[PDB]
């Protein structure tokens, strides 16, 4: 059972056996990294047809809006899979969450088989509040040389993230769920977050709730990543933004391998978190793995367990073993091209 | 009138004997401080502890430090519940305007670490930022925490950092911030730093880095960093990354500076509540920041001394304390230092 | 009909023909001014028995609380009539009174009195004031050494229910116009929200006409000509309300020894006089019940006892305050609290 | 004398354009040695600032301010904040030929311009919940406090009263009430310092105004007491005003109303503008002229008919001006 909170409303397009999913190839290495996914998906017989759309922003009322073509598409099919895009007057990614009601960032960082980094056995899962907190637009010049940035924390916004965390922890069979905070000096703000978890704790008795200060969350994770391999950590916007980029640093040393999922109430977008890599674009050197794993996350979110496990457990995860495969970013010699067919083989 | 007899502003001293403040504090505090006492009288260092213990007598700590000017302390414990009292580690600093925290993350010879030969410093502002402790609940369920950033407090730490980097021949100073999102708050911080690292301190390399990306480089490729200047929160975070990178919270020397006072504490900031009274704790942190204090009040023949003692002790395999990979107790580790020391 | 918003839940005590009402005589001239009301009420055969209670504050958790005796009493009988009380021996008494009874709207009328000449004439004013949030939420900060923030809070929920009671009250007393006092000029968001909330409510009350005015003009115009608002009912946020109401009284009577207030809550409601305890005139029988007495009238109407209210106001006091042999010391008159009360009951 | 001075002229919105002209006419008809640098305007409030920074002195009407959400914001306050013209003085003194309910009234209201509830800091945390932040700072407050006392001393005013709401906003208005009374006791001991709570102040002002001499207030309370005073003496057309910073000075009507409704009708009353115009002359040292042309308007309006609409006359702005220039031509 997938998490009740951001539940996909299936419905395959009655005319075809398939489900509809918006793409958003994105720019840069996006196109190549993209059709790489389309092919691998084809081969495995995924009940999915691609409705690619363009999120290049309009500017209705000076405030950057996202095109109707893409809005209608994405609101319709309750799911989308975007690759990386450039930096085109109101964060593109921000107006993307605001127009689709996305409120939770899910960020896993797991060690990759056959790619050696300094940290080992790192298998981490973190849910981050992506609505409020330190990252509300609210800041003030109270006088000449004095500024206030205002951190906003509400029970409503907290409740629904903390829920998805309990429910996601359950959906992937992890016993523990840790609320990262700093009630120490942010008594009210972080205190509310923590209490809301403590109160929700009771209607999820199969999971055990722990509370940790970022202090320790960062100390302990870096000394020993595996102590959280039964994790799922929930935390407010800032701690989340840092811990997730940190976790990735532990798992892979960069974030060219990291997948993210942006869960909204009825919609949800799944993206790779690396950049547009404009200088490697077209030359066929990109590494689909990142986006590819977001595809997997998407599959699971949709209910297509069998296909997800198929494309992940076998394929990519396994084909990233043998340096004739792999890509330039992982010592490997293979091209985006050869990685994709080399993948589909064990597909 | 004034000048010579004046000097009611140096550290308490009577016929060659400093009177330093000692605040053991909670958790392994009491044990880890004792380690220092023992090494101190065993080296017959001319300092006398005025030692204090404590809910709001954080007053008496302040009042003491105001007399003696100098202190050596562990960490106090802080509640997470709603009717809890509030840091009072920060209270101590705010009330003495000890605005600058220095943590020293330098790896040690006899310690297994994932990335070796690492030497970076994290300077954080103590009194402001997200530690300003201003928060309120407008309507039920909606909470605002106000984070203050002011030019004066920021110019101050900025210069302290550069001054520090110059004094200890550090080539690079990097400002950690989130100015791309909190454009006024962290913006001001990033500017003021880079701004006054360019028109003063031109010999030093100033740069910025976004806190999240900083966190990633720190864990993956830490050698690229030299000195990091941060507001209260980012310093707690980068601090603990650095703490882990070198072995743990027990190896980190720390110090806090204001204009008039100086309080020396562990650079990692963990209470060790769980292992209180077990004599398992590691005093390297406390002792090393204790040496920092000696260098400060001018001794430092002793400091140079008793640091080499602990440095060699831990490099020399077994007889080292639990968390480094040894099997010795706080007691035993202390005595190896005093032993090595007795033959120098 | 009555304003739907703060509706009284009647129910006369089945054992007696009467309704139950908590008193709170209060201190100072409270006692004398109080039984003055009890007598006048008796004479007119009011369906009302008095359950007097004491609001002298406890201090559960350092935060001043109000006694269970008085809480139970007042929550039970959905109405109370308090006189003036002192400034308690050591977290505002009046504040913890609104917070524990969910009172949210101050209703303040200021009308010229017959036979008492003040500088301003034909002043008949009605103002509803938000008494929950606004400038008067407890929220203020020291952002650094010499810098302070006081935080004005304005919400749609709090604004909605005051603005409603205003439309509904304007309707209940047959005034066509209802004016939203504000300063959207420089408090765009705060006062803007208040104003919009009135503009949006405007539509579900089509019998009334909504106007919007800046305090700028509200104060300018009222002082130049008080009567231009005799078809008024003005609604406004906490601060503008606190000032305009004390101002309005200054126009009507030059002080506020004649001013009645009503503090409306969702299910409870308290009716008080807004003058002080007048400790130095206490016991000597010189006080002036008129103030509290009119709050009684406001209460009657809020309860539904129209006939009695109109009786005790239209005749009595309002009319007996004509002839200097009546009146009290505060109005040039020579009469005592004693003689005012019997002199009143005569024309009751 | 000898020489010329270049003053800034900002007619602004509403009866502004007409009411300024009245002054121009009276000025050239008296051949006053000042040349107007005159500016007109959405965000060229910049050019007003830049001008005043050159000339240091200005004479202006009021601009209009939207109440809608996408409206621009005062820019009357913008002008003041950007020049740190932090002190507003309004002069409420009744005039001989004007029917008022309480007569023989003479009080001054000094308000702080840049701070308080005019700090313009506000935000909406969650939808439907709005916080407006009201800043009060010791430095800005010590400043106005001394300005008020200095002013009272200079113009032989005996009493200075701080208007506040310190019983409720104990930190904000508290700080204000203290700093004022505090530095009226250890400096300016000759002057009578006191406090009054804004709401009660409002009541006394309307009922018994003679008890007040000088009132010092934060931005909001000054708007409120200001308008009480405006009414008390006849109306917004009789009130002289001035704004002071350390380097600059801008003179405007003391009542602060645009008169949008009667723009171009030539019905408006220029007493306000002219009288604060005389304040400006006294300032830049002229004041032979000021003493002069004030007696002109004072006598004109005392002298029954030929006075403008709002005072009870039937003359137009044009006619009233010319009676002044007429009375003036015979001195």
């Amino acid at each position: 059972k997938q998490p009740s909170i951001g539940r996909y409303t299936g419905k395959p397009n009655p005319s075809t056996g398939k489900y509809t999913v918006s793409f958003i190839e994105g720019d840069g290495i996006g196109p190549e990294i993209s059709k790489s996914v389309k092919k691998i998906f084809s081969a495995a017989n995924v009940p999915i047809e691609w409705e690619s759309c363009d999120v290049s922003p309009i500017f209705v009322n000076g405030l950057t809006t996202i095109p109707d073509p893409a809005v209608q598409s994405i609101t319709k099919n309750l799911v989308a899979l975007k690759g990386p895009l450039a930096t085109p007057h109101r964060s593109l990614n921000l107006t993307l969450r605001k127009t689709f009601g996305l409120f939770a960032n899910v960020r896993p960082a797991k060690s990759i088989e056959g790619f050696k980094t300094t940290y080992e056995n790192v298998d981490l899962v973190l849910i981050r509040e992506n609505t409020e907190g330190e990252y509300s637009g609210i800041e003030h010049i109270v006088c000449p040389g004095v500024v206030q940035s205002i951190k906003l924390i509400t029970r409503d916004a907290s409740e629904r993230v903390i829920r998805y965390a309990f429910e996601y922890a359950r959906a992937i069979g992890r016993p523990r769920v840790i609320v990262v905070h700093k009630s120490t000096i942010q008594r009210l703000a972080d205190g509310l977050f923590v209490n809301v978890a403590k109160e929700l704790s009771k209607e999820y008795p199969d999971l055990t709730l722990e509370t940790e200060l970022i202090d320790n969350s960062v100390l302990k994770v870096v000394t020993n990543p595996s102590a959280y391999t039964d994790a799922v950590s929930v935390c407010p916007n800032l701690y989340g933004d840092i811990l997730s980029d940190l976790n990735s640093g532990l798992s892979a040393g960069s974030l060219g391998l990291t997948p993210s999922a942006n869960i909204g109430h009825k919609i949800s977008i799944f993206e790779a978190v690396h950049g547009s890599a404009p200088d490697i674009a077209g030359q066929d050197k990109a590494n689909p793995t990142a986006l590819l794993l977001s595809s997997v996350m998407m599959l699971n979110h949709m209910g297509l367990t069998n296909h997800a496990d198929q494309i992940q457990n076998a394929v990519l995860s396994t084909i990233a073993s043998g340096p004739e495969n792999r890509t330039g970013d992982l010592a490997g010699t293979a091209t985006t091209s050869s990685f994709t067919e080399a993948v589909i083989k064990r597909l | 009138a004034t000048a010579a007899q004046a000097e009611r502003t140096l550290p308490k001293k009577y016929g060659g004997r400093f009177t330093v403040t000692l605040i053991p504090g909670d958790g392994v505090g009491k044990e880890i401080t004792d380690s220092v006492r023992t090494i101190f009288e065993a080296e017959n260092i001319p300092i006398d502890w005025e030692t204090i213990n404590i809910k709001e007598g954080v007053y008496e700590a302040v009042e003491s430090l105001k007399r003696n000017k100098i202190g050596l302390k562990g960490l106090w414990h802080t509640p997470a519940d709603q009717t809890g009292h509030g840091s009072l580690n920060v209270a101590l600093r705010k009330q003495l305007d000890i605005y600058a925290n220095v943590a020293l993350f330098k790896s040690l010879k006899g310690v297994k670490t994932r990335i070796p030969d690492i030497d970076l410093i994290v300077i954080r502002e103590n009194t402001e930022g997200e530690f300003s402790g201003l928060e309120h609940e407008s309507v039920p369920g909606v909470v605002e925490s106000l984070k203050v950033m002011t030019r004066p407090k920021t110019e101050r730490i900025a210069r302290f950092a550069f001054d520090f980097a110059k004094k200890y021949n550090r080539k690079s100073v990097t400002a950690v911030h989130k100015a791309n999102i909190m454009k006024l708050g962290d913006g001001l911080f990033r500017n003021i730093i880079t701004e006054i690292g360019q028109k003063e301190y031109p010999d030093i390399d100033v740069s910025s880095i976004i806190v999240d990306n900083a966190s990633m480089q720190a864990v993956a490729k830490p050698h690229q960093f030299d000195v990091l200047v941060t507001p209260s929160m980012y310093g707690t975070i980068l601090g603990n990354i650095g703490a882990a990178l070198i072995g743990g919270p027990g190896l980190v020397a720390g110090a806090n500076f204001g204009r008039d006072y100086a309080v020396f504490e562990p650079g990692s900031r963990h209470v060790g509540l769980d292992i209180k009274g077990q004599n398992v704790a590691n005093p390297t942190a406390m002792i090393l920041s204790s040496t920092l204090m000696l260098n400060h009040l001018g001794l430092n023949e002793y400091a140079t001394r008793i640091s080499k003692a602990v440095h060699e002790t831990i490099a020399e395999g077994k007889h080292t304390t639990r968390d480094i990979g040894g099997s010795s107790s706080t007691t035993d580790f202390t005595n190896e230092i005093i032993n090595k020391l007795s033959t120098m």
